[PDB]
């Protein structure tokens, strides 16, 4: 992140007052040569980061130096996806009743160890081996 | 990226108005229709 809007991301999450957009977006690339008009199924599942909050006030202190703070990140990894040979990662109803809070808990863990050497492990809110291999499953079609 | 609303459309063909042509491109889109290309300038990407 270029070094004034990182400071500035830095902000939001101390303090400045803005929904940042976490769009996690699930692209799904398969083939043409088994079918699949646009393979590449995607979509943004967006979590707007209310200003200093759990999650973002850990991500102030992972942005101000620290690199110890789990960001937690409310059921936002679908663990059972719908997709199809379109444009959409829509995950299935029902399989995730909530669907954005029946996902799966994720969480974030930026490890800059200045050796900043700012690294990004994607953790589980129950990282067992999901911080380096994170097992959800894609419905295809 | 901005879509452009009606009143945007608007100013941008008046910008454009003496120039017959360069009016009617903006006029024929459909408002809603030219975009906004606020391409971000800043790096923090180094190069390689």
């Amino acid at each position: 992140i270029s070094p004034p809007s990182r400071a500035q991301m830095k902000r939001e999450l101390y303090n400045g007052t803005a929904d940042i957009t976490l769009r996690f977006t699930w692209n799904f690339q398969r083939d043409l040569a088994k079918g699949g008009t646009v393979e590449y199924a995607n979509e943004k599942h967006m979590l707007a980061l209310a200003p200093n909050s759990t999650a973002r006030r850990q991500l102030a202190s992972l942005l101000e130096g620290t690199s110890d703070q789990s960001v937690v990140i409310p059921n936002l990894f679908p663990k059972y996806i719908r997709a199809p040979n379109g444009p959409e990662a829509n995950p299935v109803k029902q399989l995730q009743p909530n669907e954005e809070a029946d996902y799966l808990g994720v969480r974030i863990q930026l490890r800059r160890e200045q050796g900043f050497l700012e690294w990004w492990v994607i953790e589980l809110q129950e990282c067992r081996t999901d911080c380096n291999l994170l097992p959800m499953v894609i419905f295809s079609d | 990226i901005i879509p452009f609303t009606a009143q945007a459309y608007e100013e941008l063909s008046r910008q454009f108005d003496p120039q017959p042509l360069a009016m009617q491109f903006i006029s024929q889109y459909s408002p809603e229709d030219i975009v906004t290309a606020q391409i971000e300038g800043s790096s923090g990407a180094l190069w390689r």
